């Protein structure tokens, strides 16, 4: 089997620069058959590049791809805002068929400090027997930050599942949601429910607190 | 043009067995190579086989070999796929990608031609309805509202806002699979601090596998 490794990870670009993306393969490609597909979140791949060097009908003349034996590239000659999405490789071998995992090209921008939210679990919920503890950091830049929940400032570990947004189309921004599920009576347990964040846009980690029924 | 339109979204009970079409409209069908592509959530594509359907020259991948078996219907221009022994595992957009045409209709072997995909979740939850639960802005510029859609399977549901009338600012999470089989996700808004007194805000959360249409209002504390 071969395996299609692409690099970088996630490139971070603004709109008029060139982007070269690397797709290596684990032994030697047959006669030029690789090919580059672009694929944006909730749609399927566009054909980008077929045959090492063929531009698809219609793609844009600004998307060219090189390479030989094990190493192949795709370059965006003048990045476009439609051209920040997903880019796989792929190796059309014989009776077999790969992919890479993917390169990402998101738009740069200046970074920003996400805007902190705490939500209590609502009564309609407790009367439920469950409670969710809502942790929202609205539009910030870049994506890694960092959320800690605390119960009556204590860490928590394992409780809590979050979830990020593809980069908005407009501004940059990601946004995060962390939930923190704990039983009925651990939440009527304790009284203090912060969540912590730490982003490159905060000079100090910023704490979202409340106490229990107020 | 041609077009590719699949079949609906599946839910299966593992060692089960699957089936998704795929109907083709416009081009050549008998004579171009249909496909079948997976990818998993927030992972890579992975081609399972494909066929040609002039001579039902049929092509697997190793790793489906004896799992996966790809037909063609030539007289409605439709490709099928269907799968048996499915595990979680094999929870994915199943994808039908026919490969492009060249100088005269010459094949390119590159998938050029896709179809909208089609969602196979395997897994023995069954399917439940969500609660939609309001996330209420806080007693505080802007403030952030939204609705928390919890404990629903399968995927997927659709969150608006005022019934469409409200796209500015929302954000709507993608849903995580809890510790059980359930999924959960959140929709937020941020919306002017003033207006939370003289403007509503509803939240239309529709769930078609339990057909559930669930319209929360979200008001202040
Ligand atoms: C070349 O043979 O294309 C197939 C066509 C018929 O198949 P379709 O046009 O693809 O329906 O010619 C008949 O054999
Ligand atoms: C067209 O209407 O008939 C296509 C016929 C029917 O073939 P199938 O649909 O594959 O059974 O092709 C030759 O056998």
């Amino acid at each position: 089997e071969i395996v299609l490794t692409q690099s970088p990870g996630t490139f971070a670009l603004s709109p008029g620069e060139r982007a070269t993306l690397s797709c290596r393969a684990s032994q030697s490609v047959s006669g030029g058959a690789l090919a580059w597909y672009q694929q944006k979140a909730g749609q399927a791949p566009r054909l980008l590049i077929y045959g090492t060097s063929g531009r698809a009908t219609g793609v844009p003349g600004r998307f060219s791809g090189s390479g030989s034996e094990t190493d192949f590239s795709l370059t965006i000659s003048r990045l476009e805002p439609e051209d920040f999405a997903v880019y796989y490789c792929q190796q059309y071998g014989t009776s077999q068929s790969t992919f890479g995992q993917g390169t990402r090209l998101e738009t740069r921008r200046t970074v920003a400090a996400p805007s902190v939210f705490i939500f209590p679990p609502s009564d309609e919920q407790l009367k439920s027997g469950t409670a969710s503890v809502v942790c929202l950091l609205n539009n910030f830049y870049p994506r890694e930050a960092k959320v800690q929940w605390k119960v009556d400032n204590a860490l928590q570990s394992g409780n809590s599942q979050e979830s990020v947004t593809e980069q908005d189309s407009k501004d940059s921004t990601y946004s995060l949601s962390s939930t923190l599920t704990l039983s009925k009576a651990d939440y009527e347990k304790h009284k203090v429910y912060a969540c912590e964040v730490t982003h490159q846009g905060l000079s100090s980690p910023v704490t979202k607190s409340f106490n229990r029924g107020e | 043009k041609v077009q590719l339109v699949q079949s609906g979204a599946e839910l299966k009970k593992p060692w089960s067995s699957v089936r998704v079409s795929c109907k083709a409209s416009g081009g050549s069908f008998s004579s171009y190579a249909f496909n079948w592509v997976r990818q998993a959530p927030g992972q890579r594509l992975e081609w399972l086989g494909g066929i040609v359907p002039l001579v039902s020259s049929t092509n697997y991948a190793q790793r489906f070999r004896g799992r996966v078996t790809i037909s063609a219907d030539r007289s409605t221009s439709t490709v099928y796929l269907e799968m048996t022994g499915l595990t979680s595992a094999d929870t994915a957009v199943y994808f039908c990608a026919r490969e492009g045409e060249g100088w005269f209709g010459r094949p390119l072997r590159a998938f050029e031609f896709w179809g909208q995909g089609t969602l196979v979740t395997v897994s023995t939850a069954s399917t439940k309805g969500p609660s939609v639960f309001p996330l209420a802005p806080s007693s505080k510029g802007t403030a952030a509202l939204g609705c928390l859609v919890k404990d629903y399977f399968p995927e997927p549901v659709t969150v608006s806002w005022n019934s469409g009338a409200l796209t500015s600012g929302v954000h709507t999470f993608p849903a995580v699979l809890q510790s059980s089989g359930l999924y959960s996700l959140s929709s937020v808004v941020t919306v002017p601090s003033s207006s939370l007194g003289t403007q509503t805000y509803i939240c239309n959360v529709n769930h078609k596998p339990s057909n559930t249409k669930v319209d929360k209002k979200v008001e202040p504390k």
